[PDB]
């Protein structure tokens, strides 16, 4: 048939007759892909084929170059770069010219543009592209679509490209941008396609924004897109400005006062609320960067130096005029109110949140004014402002000034909860849980606890909205009677604390409200087991009546449950009904962990059976939903030796959680599963460690994991190697592999997406070693053997140990197991072993540091670390 | 946007405090076993 023929057949409403044209389209994609590339791209630069013909065409080439997934993405790049020159000059050249010659209002060839130019730009392989880009819209004789489908294939190039490659052609790109900008560009469409480029580009400005005159040029074009009459410019324009604030604070000063002060305040004010929103964001944004420069700030002069970058306080300069703003804006509520919908209201809550825990203790005196005004006040959408203002200043300011304000406010806000306005009860019970997370000593008052415990019990019988922030009310509750009886003064969760009075009703309560009908509606439901597993946590050790009917409570709704689903129906009955099961996967984790050793057993068997019988039709039907296994990997922290009933259904069924290498997010619970186990048998589990060996090792290959997985993979063979086993000593030569890969590794952190994982597959092998070291050698060792036997390579144990600390960068996590070794290490034996630790000056500097809290308890393994490399000189 | 901001609770049951407190807890009782024979 004729390709524009098939490419018009994609679109049929006919499956089948679309089955057919995605199935010739993929066969001459693999016969010939340049040829049918070219064929494609043929078909988009010839404005007659009809619309649709060149929409699929340019549909293919984009989907032949990129991808949704890393991965997938990085692959189809190097098939484009396999293929010859011809072919692709063909490709590219065709595509340059459909940009302008289209109707389809988005264009196609600009997503083909960036598709093939994020392949030949690292390259440098397409020196036609900046230029013709950036002269398609400087020529004054460009058409609207010219000059705008040009900056929008630019702006998806600046998206997926690889931020460390768009540095050289900044400065042209930068330019036909701008130039988009400008306040005479007749067409709001060329001005809009032209701001959202600046927004992607604003990533590699760096060089061209740290020239005063083009900084200013810019900054000064982005001003005026915020006075253009079209709002999509304002929008786009003002998000900018967000942007140019968290990156660029330090040019900040010359247009803060200047200019930008009052064009983001007035953004506020504008009751358009797109614009109202980005205005609110804003100065919501700067009190996340002036925080994190407080924070950034409190260091180095902690260190001995000044900080890199300086705040100036613009929020707290600023703060005297936002405050009546985000007030007033809490006036404007939503009547019909979807927990899923974000506007000026919501966002001018959460801005004075920010306000007050960024300006400490400054806001309390700007706030208050508007709550005694409004607290009691005749209206709903005001007297709503009042409650909602003030558990929003409830953190940041210290108590020296919050809880005699919170005490006079408490009768007023138990009452409250009962006003006639639903939001007003809604926001009285999230200011409510918001009292007793951050007050505790002014929540628990004697003359409060019976009214406020009063208060919350009717609350969980009411609607979502208001019923939800209920379960949570009671959480912080519970949380801090927790630390109001064990202040203490005693070890043990208390006998008795505060709550253990009422408590009888509380759990007998909550079982009612998670098994409510209107149980979806705002999440209620699952705040309801929520509220009960966290109950627990803070429960007492006379609470034990409850905990025992309540266990047996939850087992019988659990029981019943994994029965309906060894036979599952549809989704009305699949994830539909795994739905209570799954949120009683981690109440039974937070009960069978507070439970008598006793009651845990008689639980652990008939729980077990009712885990795995339902293991033995779930799997594989859309599961595991690695649930069940958390819920093992708890047993085993109760049993111990009684883990023996089973284990053996366990072994194929952990044994299939293990291999799975799709799941990345799966399998990442049945490793620490077996780690458990270790801790379990603890003499007789090494036939189940070949597993793991070619079954998560391989899941090295390939590389379409995660970056989060990598640690837990070594990091549970340490606690394996607690059992005379000796092949441990041939995995030792693997895990000699790895963390002298991470060191190989060019992981460049410039940018904080690399580092905060950086410094993990590094805490990861430590804990492996002190394993390895530990099991091949008791206290006393009849034959050691094989500790100094890993000499050669104790070089970068100890010089990688050294490159840990090289770097200013490693988490007290690295830090902690880093000191843990070193110690235990030259347990094994001390033989040049302080000689060795002499050898590199890095290696006390993190020493040091560990025995420098924080954190609390990790720096007493570096601090006791330092005894046996005192005992030889 | 700032939507988790929102009225921002303490109820970990999304993905993430779901695996981290146990797998805190694992680590725990880790650096607990572990360290029972070392010192």
């Amino acid at each position: 048939m004729e390709l524009i023929t098939i490419l018009e057949k994609t679109v049929s409403p006919d499956r089948l007759e679309l089955e057919a044209a995605q199935k010739f389209l993929e066969r001459a994609a693999v016969e010939n892909l340049p040829t049918f590339l070219v064929e494609l791209s043929r078909v988009l630069a010839n404005p007659g084929n009809s619309q649709v013909a060149r929409v699929a065409a340019g549909l293919q080439i984009k989907n032949s170059l990129t991808s949704k997934d890393p991965d997938i993405k990085a692959q189809y790049q190097q098939r484009w770069l396999a293929i010859d020159a011809n072919a692709r000059r063909e490709v590219k050249n065709y595509v340059l010219q459909t940009l302008g010659t289209e109707t389809y209002r988005p264009s196609s060839a600009s997503q083909c543009v960036a598709g093939i130019a994020c392949a030949e730009i690292p390259v440098n392989q397409w020196p036609e592209l900046i230029p013709q880009l950036v002269a398609n819209v400087t020529n004054p004789n460009s058409t609207e679509h010219m000059k705008e489908s040009t900056l929008e294939a630019i702006g998806y190039i600046c998206q997926d490209i690889d931020p460390e490659q768009l540095q050289d052609k900044s400065n042209e790109i930068l330019t036909a941008i701008i130039q988009g900008m400008r306040k005479e560009e007749p067409s709001n469409n060329v001005k809009l396609a032209a701001t959202n480029a600046l927004l992607n580009s604003l990533e590699f400005t760096k060089a061209n924004f740290d020239k005063e005159s083009e900084r200013h040029f810019i900054m000064q074009v982005v001003c005026e897109a915020t006075q253009c009459p079209d709002t999509r410019v304002r929008v786009a324009a003002l998000q900018n400005l967000v942007k140019i604030m968290s990156l660029y604070y330090q040019y900040m000063e010359t247009y803060m006062g200047p200019a930008l002060f009052a064009i983001t305040i007035e953004a506020m004010k504008s009751d358009i609320d797109e614009v109202a929103l980005q205005g609110i964001e804003f100065w919501s944004n700067v009190c996340d960067e002036e925080m994190d420069l407080a924070i950034e700030a409190s260091e180095a002069a902690e260190q001995g130096r000044p900080p890199e970058h300086t705040s100036k306080f613009y929020a707290k300069g600023a703060l005297q005029y936002l405050v009546p703003i985000l007030t007033q804006t809490l006036t404007k509520q939503d009547e019909n109110d979807d927990d899923d919908d974000w506007n000026p209201c919501k966002a001018a809550g959460v801005c004075l949140m920010l306000l007050a825990t960024c300006c400490e203790d400054d806001i309390v005196p700007h706030v208050l004014p508007f709550i005694k005004e409004h607290i009691k006040n005749p209206d709903w959408r005001y007297r709503d402002a009042a409650v909602m203002a003030f558990g929003c200043i409830l953190e940041g300011p210290e108590p020296s000034q919050l809880k005699p304000l919170v005490i006079q406010a408490m009768p007023t806000l138990i009452e409250l909860m009962k006003d006639p306005s639903v939001v007003v009860r809604d926001t009285a019970a999230w200011t409510v849980g918001r009292i007793c997370e951050l007050l505790p000593e002014a929540a628990i008052n004697d003359v409060y606890l019976a009214p406020l415990l009063q208060c919350l019990i009717e609350g969980l019988s009411a609607e979502p909205r208001v019923a939800s922030n209920v379960c949570w009310a009671f959480s912080s509750l519970a949380e801090a009677a927790y630390e109001a009886a064990d202040v203490a003064d005693d070890q043990e969760e208390p006998a008795t604390y505060c709550l253990s009075s009422s408590f009888e009703l509380i759990v007998q309560k909550l079982l009612e409200t998670t098994d409510r009908p209107d149980g979806h509606q705002n999440n209620l439901r699952s705040s309801a087991y929520e509220s009960l597993m966290e109950i627990v946590k803070n429960s007492a050790k006379d609470c034990y009546p409850a905990v025992q009917k309540t266990t047996l409570v939850i087992m019988e709704r659990l029981q019943q449950v994994l029965q309906m689903e060894s036979h599952i129906q549809s989704t009305s009955d699949r994830i539909q009904f795994n739905d209570l099961q799954s949120l009683l996967c981690a109440t039974l984790q937070n009960v069978l962990r507070k439970v008598q050793h006793q009651d845990a057993l008689q639980i652990s068997d008939v729980v077990m059976a009712s885990l795995l019988r339902m293991f033995q039709s779930t799997a594989g039907s859309g599961g595991v939903q690695e649930d069940a296994l958390m819920a093992v990997s708890t047993l085993v922290e109760v049993l111990g030796g009684e883990f023996l009933k089973y284990m053996e259904a366990f072994k194929p069924f952990l044994g299939i959680g293990l291999k799975n290498y799709a799941e990345y997010q799966v399998c990442l619970a049945a490793v620490g599963l077996v780690g458990d186990l270790c801790r379990a048998l603890q003499s007789n589990i090494i036939p189940f460690c070949d597993e793991v060996m070619q079954l998560l090792l391989e899941n090295l290959g390939n590389e379409n994991v995660h970056r989060s997985v990598k640690p837990q993979i070594l990091s549970v063979f340490g606690d394996i190697a607690l059992a005379i086993g000796g092949e441990f000593k041939k995995y030792l030569e693997v895990v000699l592999n790895t963390l002298q890969q991470a060191s190989q590794a060019q992981v460049d952190k410039s940018d904080y997406d690399m580092v905060d994982y950086l410094n993990e597959l590094r805490e990861s092998c430590l804990e492996a070693y002190t394993g390895i070291v530990q099991g091949l050698k008791g206290d006393q060792e009849n034959v050691h053997p094989d500790v100094m036997l890993v000499q050669p390579r104790v070089e970068f144990i100890l010089s990688f140990i050294d490159h840990i600390a090289g770097d200013e960068d490693h988490t007290d996590g690295v830090v902690a197991c880093a000191a843990g070794l070193i110690g235990d290490l030259c347990t094994a034996f001390g033989k040049d072993v302080l000689k060795l630790v002499e050898a590199r000056p890095m290696i006390h500097e993190l020493l040091t540091e560990g025995r420098r809290s924080k954190t609390n308890k990790a720096k007493t393994l570096a601090t006791w670390a330092t005894k046996e490399l005192r005992k030889l000189k | 946007p700032r939507l988790s901001q929102y009225k921002s609770k303490y109820s970990s049951l999304e993905q993430s405090e779901r695996r981290r407190r146990l797998l805190e807890l694992q680590k725990s009782k880790r650096l607990d076993y572990v360290n029972h024979a070392r010192r």
